[PDB]
This record gives C-alpha cells, sequence and structure tokens, in this order.
C-alpha cells in the first residue's frame, strides 16, 4: 500500500508531471469517472469510468462518494475513493490533483495522504520558483499561498521551500520517500 | 506508373499530415513520433494489378517514448487529426485552468493508443 499524494502552492502542477513522467513505476493517477461519452481514442476503466446516467452521478456527488467533482464543458468529472483506493493497492503513490478540501475527505476515507504546501517566501521568491509566471499572475499566486496556508495548515504534512523550482522538486521527492 | 504516381501522391500527403500531427502533439504536451514507412494492405493482394504495379502505400510509425511503436494506416492518422485538431482548438480557447479542466487535458489522448 503506497500513500496517495497530494502538492498545494505555486509549481504543484509541473512538480505533478514530473514525479508521473520522471518516475512512472512509484507513481501514478487514478482513473476519474466521467458522464461524458467514450470517444474513439478512449478506454473504459482506463481513460475513465465512464456512467451512463448523470443523475445517478449527481446523486454520488451529493452522497460524498467523490473526494472531489467538477463539471467542464457540459460533463461531470468525478474522483472516487475506490479509484484513489485502487492506485495504492498496486503499490504506487496516487498524484492527485485535487483542492485542498479533498484532503481531510481522503483523512477521514482512512486513505493517510501525504499532503505537502509548497511555501513561497515572497513575492519575488514566487518569480524565482516559477520564472515562467508573469509579474501580474505571480503575484496573485503569492495572494491565493498565503490564504491556503492561513486555511489548511493543519491539514499539510510537509511543507517545502526554495529559490528555484530544482531546489523544491528535490525536496518534494525526499518529503515523499522519507513519510512511507 | 500510374500506381507510380498514385503512391507519390500519397507519399506527399502523408509526410504533411505526420508533420501537423506531431505539432499538435507537441503542444499539448503528450510528445509523440510520426514517421511515414510503407505497408502493403490485404487489398492490394485481392485486387490482382497487373504484375509490374507496386502494393505499397503509406503507413505511420507511431512512437512514445518509454511506451513502444505502432502503425497506423495513413486513413487513421487522417481521422485521428479531426480528433487532434479538436483537442488543439478546445486547448487554445479553455479560460479555466481548475483541477478537472487540467485533467481533462491531461488525460485526452488521441496521439497514440495504449493497446492493453
Amino acid at each position: 500500500y503506497a500513500r496517495p499524494i497530494i502538492i498545494l502552492g505555486p509549481t504543484k502542477d509541473r512538480a505533478n508531471d514530473d514525479l508521473l513522467s520522471e518516475f512512472p513505476d512509484k507513481f501514478g493517477s487514478c482513473v476519474p469517472h466521467t458522464t461524458r461519452p467514450k470517444r474513439e481514442y478512449e478506454i473504459d476503466g482506463r481513460d475513465y469510468h465512464f456512467v451512463s446516467s448523470r443523475e445517478k452521478m449527481e446523486k454520488d456527488i451529493q452522497a460524498h462518494k467523490f473526494i472531489e467533482a467538477g463539471q467542464y464543458n457540459s460533463h461531470l468529472y468525478g474522483t472516487s475513493v475506490q479509484s484513489v483506493r485502487e492506485v495504492a493497492e498496486q503499490g504506487k503513490h496516487c498524484i492527485l490533483d485535487v483542492s485542498a478540501n479533498a484532503v481531510r475527505r481522503l483523512q477521514a476515507a482512512h486513505l493517510h495522504p501525504i499532503a505537502i504546501f509548497i511555501r513561497p517566501r515572497s513575492l519575488e521568491n514566487v518569480l524565482e520558483i516559477n520564472k515562467r509566471i508573469t509579474e501580474e499572475q505571480a503575484r496573485k499566486a503569492f495572494d491565493r499561498a498565503t490564504k491556503l496556508e492561513q486555511e489548511f495548515t493543519e491539514c499539510f504534512s510537509a511543507i517545502v521551500e526554495g529559490d528555484s523550482f530544482e531546489e523544491i522538486y528535490h525536496k518534494v521527492k525526499r518529503v515523499i520517500e522519507d513519510l512511507s | 506508373n500510374n500506381s507510380l504516381m498514385r503512391l507519390r501522391e500519397q507519399i506527399v500527403k502523408a509526410n504533411l499530415l505526420v508533420r501537423e500531427a506531431s505539432y499538435i502533439a507537441e503542444e499539448l504536451d503528450k510528445r509523440t513520433e510520426y514517421k511515414v514507412t510503407l505497408q502493403i494492405p490485404t487489398s492490394s493482394l485481392d485486387a490482382n494489378r497487373k504484375r509490374g504495379s507496386l502494393l505499397s502505400e503509406p503507413a505511420i510509425q507511431v512512437r512514445r517514448k518509454g511506451k513502444g511503436k505502432q502503425i497506423w494506416s495513413l486513413e487513421k492518422l487522417e481521422n485521428r487529426l479531426l480528433d487532434m485538431r479538436d483537442l488543439y482548438q478546445e486547448w487554445k480557447e479553455c479560460e479555466e485552468d481548475s483541477p478537472v479542466s487540467r485533467s481533462y487535458f491531461k488525460r485526452a489522448d488521441p496521439f497514440y493508443d495504449e493497446q492493453e
């Protein structure tokens, strides 16, 4: 049993990608549910669990059967405890791209997630670790990260800091292996 | 030589398409190599062509790092392009950036077939 992962803060998405693409035997993404019809290049149980009934699904959402659910382009997408559970059995760390609320939900489901907050020291720090983002865009991330840490401090297993994404990624790697 | 001229025009067509597929794949961060090769379809054998006629038509070698290589027919690339173009324009026009939108684009892969 491998513990599911949720990274948060600025650079979370690149960190998410790199973990999945650089260490593909240790990390995995789970299969979400969707009400969207399957396309010719998709496969049930691999791409998504395709559901036939948007109503059954809306009901399952209301009954907390998903740790995270959303709509995108007319269709519902949901991430279920069992999908998360299923990746973990296979000895892979489920890399989760989900909100900070999904962490308490995973905690309660007995999944024992590893939540990691990437914390920026300053506004320029964001510019250091997210050399891609703009001056307008880097600013609004510090605001999101401050309010994030103000609300979910007690949900973090660890908090990482750096002057480069190289330093931070390196650290995220170590936190995971340390806590398992 | 009409089969030559037909093959030649087909190879030109494939040469271009493989280039468009490659680019969209790169944009969507699903890097995939498209190479043009030949194949001899069963139609070419059951069509009892005049001797001296070429049996070949273009096929597409599809390669993805750490996954393997597969052949698609030209017709198949041409059809998948319908989907790649769609996904691309959908990507370029999306103003969302949410957990769900991110996952949607991450998982959508008309570029390579898992086959398992």
